């Protein structure tokens, strides 16, 4: 399933981005 | 179900309004 | 279940990022009412 | 996946996303 | 596999990689 895979990396990178602007 | 619609509709609102931005980024 | 066992980490961002753009959006209404005031 | 809160919150989320951009 | 789940796929692709 390398849509899915994909797809919670995307998430996973967007939550990181937007803690990393949270501590920021 | 009626779920996946309208998720997956909102989903690519949200794409769609992203590359408007990207566009409008771009002619600024 | 596999499947949603892998997939928890996504719902668990999907809502971090959710609780971010509400408190963001908070935020900024706070921010408008404070403009308003001005 | 229907019994679940997360989801059904996520899905909401989603939602409410959508909306307040729109 | 409808179109419509890979276009939401694809554009939670190009949300990650605009902020990328």
């Amino acid at each position: 399933l390398p849509e899915l895979r994909e797809v919670v990396s995307s998430i996973s990178y967007i939550a990181r981005q937007l803690q990393e602007q949270e501590d920021h | 179900a009626p779920e996946v619609r309208c998720c997956v509709d909102a989903v690519n609102f949200v794409a769609e309004s992203t590359r408007d931005q990207e566009a409008t980024g771009e002619e600024v | 279940q596999e499947l949603f066992n892998e997939l928890k980490p996504a719902v668990d961002g999907a809502n971090f990022i959710v609780n971010h753009m509400r408190d963001q959006n908070n935020y900024n209404e706070e921010k408008d009412s404070w403009n308003r005031v001005a | 996946l229907i019994k679940h809160p997360e989801v059904k919150s996520a899905i909401e989320g989603i939602k409410y996303i959508a909306e307040t951009m729109k």
